[PDB]
């Protein structure tokens, strides 16, 4: 199952 | 023994030819189980292993949603990095990302991962402590600043120690028939004369799983590390792998050569010789 | 920009047995960037209907892909893999050797 942190930009 | 789960992501810009292409795949050990390609007809994450098909519509919708979000953030990041590196918008660039966890025989987290690369070079990576970062350059340092200020590490660590290990364990149980079965290699040695002065001895390993394997030739019990031709382990296409190692031996001295095979599927390391 | 030319291996899924159905594989790896052209050839002519794995990469970030097609080997028919890549000044062609 994947992970995700909304708006994570470099 | 130990197992791993990994998600791989690649975004490649193509100026003048539409938006960046995005491809991501998920693996448990060496078994591909999910894929997503932004260029597919109706982009959706698809199963690639039987044991994952049982997951419900909710699972697939969330996964598809995550894939699309990642695809979007990569597009934004590609534009951002052009600035960081003072680069023109005319060339094609690549952003790669991999993350996941390793668990021991007991199902305990052994190590977590999260690393990114830009144009094939290390960019930024989460350290094994799952709390600090290693930036490859001043540009990457800028990203580090944003991620620390946003507490990205804390959240990543939470996922890696929780959901990552939990679902990997869940997948290992549902696909135990295959994920927990090691197929030992079928092995043999071939002999091909090169000239009157020498011949080629090739040690083969076929149909094995997982990919990890050690193939080595010995001359009078001495490793031919320097004199051995070893090809990259390759996929047969049916989940198994293949590999071979070869040496050029003076004709007539074939018996002084022994091939040694190490694979977790083998109770004991193997020793093969050319039997003329 | 770093560029890594692709390693190429052309082989069959199962040991070659004339008249027996099998799969011809062309495995390209260790390359960067990802843009690559791979053709499976039968007696010099490009084979149609050739599938490929989804783009993935190794620990060193280099890419790898598997191109494959079903085929029934014979003694006459020659098979090969033709690869195009920015690192290559011309299409590289690797012949199938039912012993490698």
């Amino acid at each position: 199952k994947r992970w995700i942190i909304l708006g994570l930009n470099k | 023994g130990s197992h791993s789960m990994r998600y791989f992501h690649t975004s490649v810009s193509r100026p003048g030819r539409g938006e960046p292409r995005f491809i991501t795949v998920g693996y448990v050990d060496d078994t591909l189980f999910v894929r997503f390609d932004s260029d597919a007809a109706s982009p959706r994450e698809e199963p690639r292993a039987p044991w994952i098909e049982q997951e419900g519509p909710e699972y697939w919708d969330r996964e598809t949603q995550i894939c699309k979000a990642k695809a979007q953030t990569d597009r934004e990041d590609l534009r951002t990095l052009l600035r960081y590196y003072n680069q023109s918008e005319a060339g094609s660039h690549t952003l790669q990302n991999m993350y996941g966890c390793d668990v021991g025989p007991d199902g305990r987290l052994l190590r977590g991962y999260h690393q990114n690369a830009y144009d094939g070079k290390d960019y930024i990576a989460l350290n094994e402590d799952l709390s600090s970062w290693t930036a490859a350059d001043t540009a990457a340092q800028i990203t580090q600043r944003k991620w620390e200020a946003a507490r990205v590490a804390e959240q990543l660590r939470a996922y890696l120690e929780g959901e990552c290990v939990e679902w990997l364990r869940r997948y290992l149980e549902n696909g135990k028939e295959t994920l927990q079965r090691a197929d030992p290699p079928k092995t043999h040695v071939t002999h091909h004369p090169i000239s009157d002065h020498e011949a080629t001895l090739r040690c083969w390993a076929l149909g094995f799983y997982p990919a990890e394997i050690t193939l080595t030739w010995q001359r009078d019990g001495e490793d031919q590390t320097q004199d051995t031709e070893l090809v990259e382990t390759r996929p047969a296409g049916d989940r198994t792998f293949q590999k071979w190692a070869a040496v050029v031996v003076p004709s007539g001295e074939e018996q002084r050569y022994t091939c040694h095979v190490q694979h977790e599927g083998l109770p004991k390391p193997l020793t093969l010789r050319w039997e003329p | 920009m770093i560029q890594r030319t692709p390693k190429i291996q052309v082989y069959s899924r199962h040991p070659a047995e004339n008249g027996k159905s099998n799969f011809l594989n062309c495995y390209v790896s260790g390359f960067h960037p990802s843009d690559i052209e791979v053709d499976l050839l039968k007696n010099g002519e490009r084979i149609e209907k050739v599938e490929h794995s989804d783009l993935s990469f190794s620990k060193d970030w280099s890419f790898y892909l598997l191109y494959y097609t079903e085929f029934t080997p014979t003694e006459k028919d020659e098979y090969a893999c033709r690869v195009n890549h920015v690192t290559l000044s011309q299409p590289k062609i690797v012949k199938w050797d039912r012993d490698m």
